[PDB]
C-alpha cells in the first residue's frame, strides 16, 4: 500500500529526524510509551500509521525510520530520551569512529563493513512493507559523517533498487557561512557523485530560516528545536497527502514526474507560505490571496536568490486545510497575470496544485500559528545557479593551492575524483543557462 | 428487451457516476438502503434498463467501477449509496499511476484488461440485449484517458453493433494543473475519433461562471458540479425511461444528430436554471424556457458559437408541453437568427418531448448541439502541442516507458485534418 | 512573561525581609557503576535487574 | 471472519489479545485452569460414579471434561472434549448477529448445565478455584458472602422459630453440627430460594 | 502408549540433563515435592506425565530417564540439590573413577561392570514401559566420560533391541576451541563406531550458541544456565508433538524416514527461530514470514557451516503456537521460489512441517521471550563434511607423529583401530562428495 522508509544521516541529520517523529507521534495522538489509550486503533499495524508506524499484534508502534550515525554520543542521547522506547534498539544505527569531517573516510575506511549491517535492516524492512513508494533519506552536503556515508549507501540502494523513489533532503551549505573550509571539499564531491542517482534532491538553508524567524516570527534568539519543528512541519505537509485525504491526492510518483523537466537538473525548492506568529495570526485574517503572494515574495524563500535574477520552471502548492477550489484557482489565474513573475516560455503551466482538508494543528510548547489554511510551495527556477557558481570560485581558488590534500592523499585518494567534479559541475552550470537560454 | 450498462472511468468519474447514481435513486425512490419505496409504477416499469434486481427488493445497478488509488473508492464505498455498489464489480490495480498516460496505456493496463473484461462480460451475459455502452471518464485524466483508450479499443472488435457513448470532461483552457497534459489528451483523442460514436464535451470555466450566473453561491463543492452534469446526462437518459411521445434510442437521435461519420464532439444544454428569487420571481412559459434555453450564458460546454454557426441542433423537453408551443418556438428560433444556420441545412432541429418531469419542477428540458465552435478547442491545444513538441519537454518518461515521438506526429496529423474538416465544412 | 517574574522573582525578595524501571535499551555505551562485574542476564534485564539493584548496593548513584 | 469480509473491500486479520492471554496464563508452578466436580442427570442414573473434570480454561474459555475411572465398571473414558470453546445453548441456526459462548457466571456451586447436548449438573469443586472466587468477587458477587448476610438479615420473624429448630436438631450442645443437617435446615428457611454457592 | 526413556551420559550432557525437567515439571506444574496440590491428575499413571514422568499410585512423578556418571561429585550435589527427592536414586548411576578424557578406558576398563547395572535399570523400566518408542541420548563427542561410556552401551542397546529408534544428542566439537588436545582422538572413535548402528545423530555448538547471546538475546557473557535452557528448549520443541496435539502430530518414526536420505549419514542440523530478547519481542512482531526468513538466515545456525557452500537435502520446521496453513503453505512456497537456497535436484519437497496449538511458554527467572509462533529447524545439508575435512587433516599431522600413543597403547589399544577409523571417515567425505554429485 502507501508507506515509505526514512532514512537519517549524519548526526546534525538524526536531531532533525527525531523533530520530525516526534512531530509525527502528535497527530497521531502516539503516547511516548508505545501504545494508545483504551480506545480501540492498535491491529495487525493497519491504521493511519501504517503509512508510518508499525503498530503491530504487540501493540506499539513501530517507526519505519533508521537512524545511522558514527559517533554514539547523540544517538546514545536521544536514546535515553523520552521516545526511545518507541525506537527500534538497532535501526539506531551508531557508530564508534567518525570521518572527521572526510567525505573518502565515511565512504571507504569505515562504511564497507557498515553498509553490509544496515543493509540487512533494508532488507528486513523491505519484506515486510507491501507497496514502499520510495525513501526519506536525511543528510547533509557537508556533512562530517553525513556526506561521505550517505554516498555509497544510495549508491548501494540504487544498484539493487533502481524501480523506486529516492527523495533526497541535505541543509545546504551556507554561501557566506562555513564552519569548515574542507566543507566545499566534501560538498561538490556529494553532487558529482548524486547526479547519476538521486532521485530529487531538496535543499534548505539555515541563514534565511534564522531571517524569518526574526522578521514574522519575530524570533532574535532562535534554537534548534525551532528549527526542527518548522522543517520537521515541511515534511509533515508533504507526507500529509498520505496520512490524510483531500479533494484530490497526489503521490511522490506525481512530484517526480512533474516537477524536474529533464535528467540530472532534479533540485527545487520549497517553502511553507503561512509563517507567522499567533499574535499575529490572532488579530489578522488568513486567505488564499495574501498567501499566494506571501509565498511568492522573494524573501520568503531560505535559499539565497532572487527569482527576479532568473526564470521559473516547475512549482508545486500544496494546500492543507479549509480550501475551495474557486478563490485558488482565480487567484492563482491573478499569479499567471503577474508581470514581476517570470516564468520560461517553454511550459504555459509549471504548477501542480494539492488540497487537503485537514488543518495543520499546532504542537504543545510550540512558537508557530493557528493555521486553518496552508500551503507548501516546491518550486523549480534558473535563479539558483549562482549556488554552484559561488562555490566553483571557491573551489578553484583552494584547489589551485590544493589546501589539505595531505590529508587526503595521506588516506588514499588522488586528485582525478577531484578534477572529474569541476567539469562535471561546469556540466551543470551550463546546461542551467543552455535550458536558461530559449 | 434493451438495457444499458455503465462504466465508470478515471478518478472523476469516480465522482461523477457515484453523483449521476444517487440521483437516479432519488429520482427513483430508493432509499440508502436499497430497498425501494414503491410509489410511482412507471419509474417501477423502466428501472430495468439501467438496474438489474436482486433478492429483497434491492435494484443492483448495473454498472463497473475501475481504479488504481484505493483511497478514492473507499470514500466512494463509505458514501451514502456505497453499498448500492457491488464489492463484485470494485476492480483496481496495486500501482500508481504517476498520472501518466502511457503507463496506464501500456504497462498497468495489460494485468487489469483481462480482469475487467472478465468482469463486464459476465454482467453483459445477465442481461438480455444492450442498446450500448457509456463511459463517465475524461479525456485529460491519467487513468481515464489510459483505461478508456484501451477499453474503447477492446470493445470495438467485441461488440461492433452497440453504442459507443463517451462522456468526457475537456480540462480548463486556461489552466490544466498537469503539464503534460496536453500530451495525454492529444494521445486520447487519437484512438478516441476511431472508436467512439458520440462524445459529451465539458468544461469547469463554464461551470465557475454558472456558479456566479445562476448559482449564485460563491462557494460550492465539486460534488454539486457533479450534480450539474448528473442532471444534464440523466436528462438524455429519460428518454429511455419515460413514456410520453418522444423517441429515446440515441440511435434514433444519433442519426438525426451525425451527418458525417468523424461528427462525435456534442454538447449540452439544460433548462431552467433558477437563482434567489427568480424561483419566485419566473412565470415558468415555454417562451421564456425556449429563450434561456437557447442562450450563450445557458451554453457551459466549450466556448461560445457566436465565433462559429449551428449544424445540428436537438433539445429534449421534459414536462407537460404540447406540440405547438414547441412548434412556434422552432418557428421563432428560425426567424430571429435564420443565416446563423448553415445553409447546408435547413430545419436541422430534433424536437423529443417527455410528458414525465422531475421530481422538484415540472417545466424541464435538454439540449444536445453541433455547432461550429470545437475549432478553437483543437485550435487551442495545437499550439502548446505544437511549443510543446518543439523542444519535446517531459519526455524522458514516455520513451522510458517505451513510446517514440512517431506516435505523436500522427496524433497531430490526424488532428490537423480535423482542423481542416471542421474549417472546410463550414467556411 | 517568566524574564518580568524575575522582578518579582529578586526585587523585594533579594532586598530580604531583612533576615526506567524496565532498565534501558541494549548496546547503551557510558558507563554506569557496576556492569561488566556482574554479568549473565539480557542486556534489557542486565540494566533492569541492575535497575532494582542499582538502588541497592552500588547506591553511589545519584 | 465472516465480519472481517464485512470490514472493507480488503481483508483483515483479526485475532484475539495477547494481554488478557499475559494476565489470565498458568505461569510457573501457578495454574489458572479451575476445576469443578460434578454428575449427569438422565431419567435414570447409571455412570455418575465419573466425576466429571470440567477445565474451563480461564485464558480461552475452553471447557475440558475429563473422567477418573472407576473401579469394576464400564466407563473406560476421560477426556469428552479437546479444550474446545463451545457455542451457548441458547443459539438459533441460521445466525445474524454475533452469536455467544459459556461466559464464567453460571458456574456457581449446585448448578445445572449443558454442554451442547447432554445436561451436565455440578456439585462440588476444587479449594483453589474457590480461593480464586474469593479474591475477585467484581465478576462473582455469588463468592460475596457478605452480601448472602443481607438477604437472610432481611428475616425477622422466623427469629423463635430459628432458635427452636436448629435447637431441636443439637441433643447434648456439644457446640458442632453436621453439614447435612445443617444445609438442609437453611434450605427451608431460604424456602429453596439458596444457591448451593453462599452456604459452602 | 506414547513414551520414551532418556539417557545422559556424561558429566557434560548431566547439567543439560536437569535442565530438561526443570523446564519439564514446569509446563505439568509439578512441585518439587513430587506431587500437585488437592486437585486431580493422579491415578494409575495417566495423563501427561505419562509419556515423561511415572506417577504411580503412590503419587510421585518418576522421571523416565536415567543418570549415568563417573565421578560421584556432580551427581552427587544434584541428588543434594531441589528436585532430589523426585529423582529415583540408583538411577543416578554413579562412578568413583573417571576415563581421564580417554574413550577406550571407559570403554574397556570400567564400563563392564557398569553396563550390567544400567542394563538392569533398562529392562526393569522397559518391561513398566508399553510403547516405548524409542531412546533419548544425550552424551558428548568430546567426553571425557561421555566418550567411551556411551559407545559399548549404544553397542549393548543396539543387539538387543534393534527394533526402535534410537536418538542420539551430543556436542559437536568446536571448529577452532580445543580445551583438550586428545579430543580428536576419541572423537573419530567415536563416529566410526557409531555410523553403523545409530539411528540418528544430533549435533551442536556452543560457540554459535555463545554469539546468539550478544547479538540478540543481548548476553555478553553467558553461563550453561542460559547455555542449557536454550537447548533444553529444543528438545522441549521437538518433544511437543508427543505432549500436546496440533493441526497435525508427527512422531519420531517419521523424523527417521522422511530426513535421513541414505544410510551412514544421519547427521541434520537443528535450529529455532524466535531467539530473540524479551523486550525486542515485547516492541516488535512475530509472524510467518520474518521468522521463515531468519530459520533459513545462514547465521541463525549453530554449526559453523555456510549453506552456500553445500545444498540441502531435508528440511523441518516446527511450528508450536497459534498458525495457520494458509500464510504457512504461501510462505514456504515462496521460500523454495527463492534462487539462493540451494536444494539438491533430486528431492522437489524435502521438508516436513509440524503445527502445533499450544503456544511455547517462559520460564520464571528466565532469558527467554514470551512466544506464541516458534519453530525447530531439523535440517540436513552437504556443507558439514567441512568439519569433518577439518578434523581429518588436525587427525592426520598429530597422528603422523603419534602424540599420546603412549597413554592408550599403555592401557590396551593398538594402532588398527585407529587405523580403520580414517579411511571410514575418508569414505564419508567421499561420500558426501558423490552424494555431493548430481
Ligand atoms: N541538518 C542539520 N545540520 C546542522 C544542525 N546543526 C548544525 N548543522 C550544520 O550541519 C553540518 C553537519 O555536518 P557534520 O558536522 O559533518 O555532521 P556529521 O557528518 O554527522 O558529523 P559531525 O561533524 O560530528 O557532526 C554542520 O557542519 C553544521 O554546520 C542540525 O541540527 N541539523
Ligand atoms: N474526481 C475528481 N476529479 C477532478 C476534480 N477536479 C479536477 N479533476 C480532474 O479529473 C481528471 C480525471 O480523473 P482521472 O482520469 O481518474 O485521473 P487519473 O487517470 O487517475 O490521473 P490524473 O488525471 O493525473 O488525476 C483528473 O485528471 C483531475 O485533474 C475533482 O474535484 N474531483
Ligand atoms: N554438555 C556440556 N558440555 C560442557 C559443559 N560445560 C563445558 N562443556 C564442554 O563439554 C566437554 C565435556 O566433556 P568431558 O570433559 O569429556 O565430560 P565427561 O566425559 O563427562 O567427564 P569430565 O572430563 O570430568 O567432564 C568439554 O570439552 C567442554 O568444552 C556443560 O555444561 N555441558
Amino acid at each position: 500500500m502507501r508507506e515509505c522508509i526514512s532514512i537519517h544521516v549524519g548526526q546534525a541529520g538524526v536531531q532533525i529526524g527525531n523533530a520530525c517523529w516526534e512531530l509525527y507521534c502528535l497527530e497521531h495522538g502516539i503516547q511516548p510509551d508505545g501504545q494508545m489509550p483504551s480506545d480501540k486503533t492498535i491491529g495487525g499495524g493497519d491504521d493511519s500509521f501504517n503509512t508510518f508506524f508499525s503498530e503491530t499484534g504487540a501493540g506499539k508502534h513501530v517507526p519505519r525510520a533508521v537512524f545511522v550515525d558514527l559517533e554514539p554520543t547523540v544517538v546514545d542521547e536521544v536514546r535515553t530520551g523520552t521516545y526511545r522506547q518507541l525506537f527500534h534498539p538497532e535501526q539506531l544505527i551508531t557508530g564508534k569512529e567518525d570521518a572527521a569531517n572526510n567525505y573518502a573516510r565515511g565512504h571507504y575506511t569505515i562504511g564497507k563493513e557498515i553498509v553490509d549491517l544496515v543493509l540487512d535492516r533494508i532488507r528486513k524492512l523491505a519484506d515486510l512493507c507491501t507497496g514502499l513508494q520510495g525513501f526519506l533519506i536525511f543528510h547533509s552536503f557537508g556533512g562530517g559523517t553525513g556526506s561521505g556515508f550517505a554516498s555509497l549507501l544510495m549508491e548501494r540502494l540504487s544498484v539493487d533498487y533502481g524501480k523506486k523513489s529516492k527523495l533526497e533532503f541535505a541543509i545546504y551549505p551556507a554561501p557566506q557561512v562555513s564552519t569548515a573550509v574542507v566543507e566545499p571539499y566534501n560538498s561538490i564531491l556529494t553532487t558529482h557523485t548524486t547526479l547519476e542517482h538521486s532521485d530529487c534532491a531538496f535543499m534548505v538553508d539555515n541563514e534565511a530560516i534564522y531571517d524569518i524567524c526574526r522578521r514574522n516570527l519575530d524570533i532574535e534568539r532562535p534554537t534548534y528545536t525551532n528549527l526542527n519543528r518548522l522543517i520537521g512541519q515541511i515534511v509533515s505537509s508533504i507526507t500529509a497527502s498520505l496520512r490524510f485525504d483531500g479533494a484530490l491526492n497526489v503521490d511522490l510518483t506525481e512530484f517526480q514526474t512533474n516537477l524536474v523537466p529533464y535528467p540530472r537538473i532534479h533540485f527545487p525548492l520549497a517553502t511553507y507560505a503561512p509563517v507567522i506568529s499567533a499574535e499575529k495570526a490572532y488579530h489578522e485574517q488568513l486567505s488564499v490571496a495574501e498567501i499566494t503572494n506571501a509565498c511568492f515574495e522573494p524573501a520568503n524563500q531560505m535559499v539565497k536568490c532572487d527569482p527576479r535574477h532568473g526564470k521559473y520552471m516547475a512549482c508545486c502548492m500544496l494546500y492543507r486545510g479549509d480550501v475551495v477550489p474557486k478563490d485558488v484557482n482565480a487567484a492563482i489565474a491573478t499569479i499567471k497575470t503577474k508581470r514581476t513573475i517570470q516564468f520560461v516560455d517553454w511550459c504555459p503551466t509549471g504548477f501542480k496544485v494539492g488540497i487537503n482538508y485537514q488543518p495543520p494543528t499546532v504542537v504543545p510548547g510550540g512558537d508557530l500559528a493557528k493555521v486553518q489554511r496552508a500551503v507548501c510551495m516546491l518550486s523549480n527556477t534558473t535563479a539558483i545557479a549562482e549556488a554552484w557558481a559561488r562555490l566553483d570560485h571557491k573551489f578553484d581558488l583552494m584547489y589551485a593551492k590544493r589546501a589539505f590534500v595531505h590529508w587526503y592523499v595521506g588516506e588514499g585518494m588522488e586528485e582525478g575524483e577531484f578534477s572529474e567534479a569541476r567539469e562535471d559541475l561546469a556540466a551543470l552550470e551550463k546546461d542551467y543557462e543552455e535550458v536558461g537560454v530559449d | 428487451m434493451r438495457e444499458i450498462v455503465h462504466l465508470q472511468a478515471g478518478q472523476c468519474g469516480n465522482q461523477i457516476g457515484a453523483k449521476f447514481w444517487e440521483v437516479i435513486s432519488d429520482e427513483h425512490g430508493i432509499d440508502p438502503t436499497g430497498t425501494y419505496h414503491g410509489d410511482s409504477d412507471l419509474q417501477l416499469e423502466r428501472i430495468n434498463v439501467y438496474y438489474n434486481e436482486a433478492t429483497g427488493g434491492k435494484y443492483v445497478p448495473r454498472a463497473v467501477l475501475v481504479d488504481l488509488e484505493p483511497g478514492t473508492m473507499d470514500s466512494v464505498r463509505s458514501g451514502p449509496f456505497g453499498q448500492i455498489f457491488r464489492p463484485d464489480n470494485f476492480v483496481f490495480g496495486q500501482s500508481g499511476a504517476g498520472n501518466n498516460w502511457a503507463k496506464g496505456h501500456y504497462t498497468e493496463g495489460a494485468e487489469l484488461v483481462d480482469s475487467v473484461l472478465d468482469v463486464v462480460r459476465k454482467e453483459a451475459e445477465s442481461c438480455d440485449c444492450l442498446q450500448g455502452f457509456q463511459l463517465t471518464h475524461s479525456l485529460g485524466g491519467g487513468t481515464g484517458s489510459g483505461m478508456g483508450t484501451l477499453l474503447i479499443s477492446k470493445i470495438r472488435e467485441e461488440y461492433p453493433d452497440r453504442i459507443m457513448n463517451t462522456f468526457s470532461v475537456v480540462p480548463s483552457p486556461k489552466v490544466s494543473d498537469t503539464v503534460v497534459e496536453p500530451y495525454n489528451a492529444t494521445l486520447s483523442v487519437h484512438q478516441l475519433v476511431e472508436n467512439t460514436d458520440e462524445t459529451y464535451c465539458i468544461d469547469n470555466e463554464a461551470l465557475y461562471d454558472i456558479c456566479f450566473r445562476t448559482l449564485k453561491l460563491t462557494t460550492p463543492t465539486y460534488g454539486d458540479l457533479n450534480h450539474l452534469v448528473s442532471a444534464t446526462m440523466s436528462g438524455v437518459t429519460t428518454c429511455l425511461r419515460f413514456p410520453g411521445q418522444l423517441n429515446a434510442d440515441l440511435r434514433k437521435l444519433a442519426v438525426n444528430m451525425v451527418p458525417f461519420p468523424r461528427l462525435h464532439f456534442f454538447m449540452p444544454g439544460f433548462a431552467p436554471l433558477t437563482s434567489r428569487g427568480s424561483q419566485q420571481y419566473r412565470a415558468l412559459t415555454v417562451p421564456e424556457l425556449t429563450q434561456q434555453m437557447f442562450d450563450a450564458k445557458n451554453m457551459m460546454a466549450a466556448c461560445d458559437p457566436r465565433h462559429g454557426r449551428y449544424l445540428t441542433v436537438a433539445a429534449v423537453f421534459r414536462g407537460r408541453m404540447s406540440m405547438k408551443e414547441v412548434d412556434e418556438q422552432m418557428l421563432n428560433v428560425q426567424n430571429k437568427n435564420s443565416s446563423y444556420f448553415v445553409e447546408w441545412i435547413p430545419n436541422n432541429v430534433k424536437t423529443a418531448v417527455c410528458d414525465i418531469p422531475p421530481r422538484g419542477l415540472k417545466m424541464s428540458a435538454t439540449f444536445i448541439g453541433n455547432s461550429t465552435a470545437i475549432q478553437e478547442l483543437f485550435k487551442r491545444i495545437s499550439e502548446q502541442f505544437t511549443a510543446m513538441f518543439r523542444r519535446k519537454a517531459f519526455l524522458h518518461w514516455y520513451t522510458g516507458e517505451g513510446m517514440d515521438e512517431m506516435e505523436f506526429t500522427e496524433a497531430e496529423s490526424n488532428m490537423n485534418d480535423l482542423v481542416s474538416e471542421y474549417q472546410q465544412y463550414q467556411d | 512573561t517568566q524574564a518580568m517574574d524575575d522582578f518579582d522573582k529578586n526585587q523585594f525578595v533579594f532586598r530580604h525581609p531583612v533576615c526506567r524501571s524496565q532498565g534501558l535499551i541494549p548496546f547503551y555505551m557510558g558507563f554506569i557503576p557496576s556492569m561488566q562485574d556482574n554479568y549473565a542476564l539480557t542486556f534489557g534485564n542486565s540494566t533492569r535487574r541492575a535497575y532494582q539493584k542499582e538502588l541497592d548496593r552500588r547506591s553511589h548513584t545519584l | 471472519d465472516s465480519f472481517r469480509s464485512c470490514v472493507g473491500l480488503k481483508p483483515t486479520p483479526h485475532r484475539k489479545n495477547f494481554k488478557k492471554f499475559m494476565e489470565l496464563d498458568s505461569f510457573g508452578n501457578i495454574s489458572n485452569i479451575l476445576r469443578y466436580f460434578g454428575k449427569l442427570i438422565t431419567h435414570k442414573c447409571a455412570d455418575v460414579d465419573r466425576i466429571f473434570v470440567i477445565a474451563f480454561y480461564l485464558s480461552d474459555d475452553t471447557i475440558s471434561v475429563f473422567e477418573p475411572i472407576e473401579n469394576n465398571s464400564g466407563n473406560a473414558g476421560g477426556m469428552f472434549l479437546k479444550r474446545s470453546r463451545v457455542k451457548k445453548p441458547g443459539q438459533e441456526v441460521f445466525k445474524s448477529e454475533f452469536s455467544e459462548y459459556i461466559k464464567a457466571e453460571e458456574l456457581y456451586i449446585g448448578a445445572t448445565v449443558n454442554i451442547n447436548g447432554y445436561l451436565f449438573i455440578l456439585l462440588n469443586a476444587d479449594e483453589y478455584t474457590l480461593n480464586y472466587m474469593e479474591n475477585n468477587t467484581d465478576k462473582f458477587p455469588y463468592s460475596n458472602f457478605e452480601l448472602a448476610i443481607q438477604k437472610l438479615k432481611q428475616e425477622k420473624s422466623k427469629s423463635r422459630e430459628i432458635t427452636q429448630v436448629f435447637a431441636a436438631a443439637d441433643y447434648n450442645h456439644t457446640k458442632v453440627v453436621p453439614y447435612n443437617t445443617f444445609r438442609d435446615i437453611l434450605m427451608s428457611i431460604t424456602m429453596g430460594k439458596l444457591i448451593d454457592q453462599e452456604l459452602i
